[PDB]
RNA sequence: CUCGA
DNA sequence: GTGTCAGTAGCTGTCACGGATGC
DNA sequence: GCATCCGTGAATCGAGG
């Protein structure tokens, strides 16, 4: 669905490629650990801040 | 034997992770200087190691327990001592 | 902070 | 002595320039 | 081997609150 909202653009094409990690639940975490570092990630305690 | 010396501070380092950056936060928040707060930290920390009545039945809320004894410490920091010179 | 050459 | 959730404010509205720092 | 990012610098004196 990315995909299909910014596709008419090369540049969201070539972020969504050179991204690292994906997944809803992944970068939801990759958030958390920058956001608010050194505490346990819990796919709640990051859905919910 | 030695395995339960180390046992002692695996135990330690594995309440650290997982309590210590939040608690921070509190006294952070109460005191509005992160110096002091680090400092409070480790002293609560440290009273927690002395104390394990509190940690050994796992299955209760021991961040609640540290909370208090934070807020506690902060309000003897503001008293007398403090009054007069900050 | 506000101001004068 | 302490024990149920218990979690900054503030803030980027400066810039040119050199060189160690880092991928 | 080279781009990033860190640290350095940015007029003089003066009044009152």
């Amino acid at each position: 669905q990315i995909v299909e909202r910014f596709g008419f653009s090369e540049i969201m094409r070539s972020t969504l490629e050179k991204d690292n990690t994906v997944g809803t639940d992944e970068a939801l975490l990759d958030i958390y650990r920058k956001l608010r570092p050194g505490e346990p990630p819990t796919k709640e305690s990051a859905q919910t801040l | 034997v030695s395995g339960a010396a180390a046992a002692e501070a695996a135990l330690m380092r594995a309440l650290y992770d997982e309590h210590a950056a939040v608690l921070w936060r509190y006294a952070l928040r109460l005191t509005g200087d992160a110096a002091q707060a680090e400092d409070v930290v480790q002293e609560t920390l440290l009273r927690a190691w002395q104390h394990p009545e509190v940690i050994g039945d796992t299955a209760r809320p021991a961040r609640a327990w540290l909370f208090t004894v934070a807020r506690n410490m902060i309000i003897d920091e503001r008293r007398s001592a403090r009054f007069r010179n900050v």
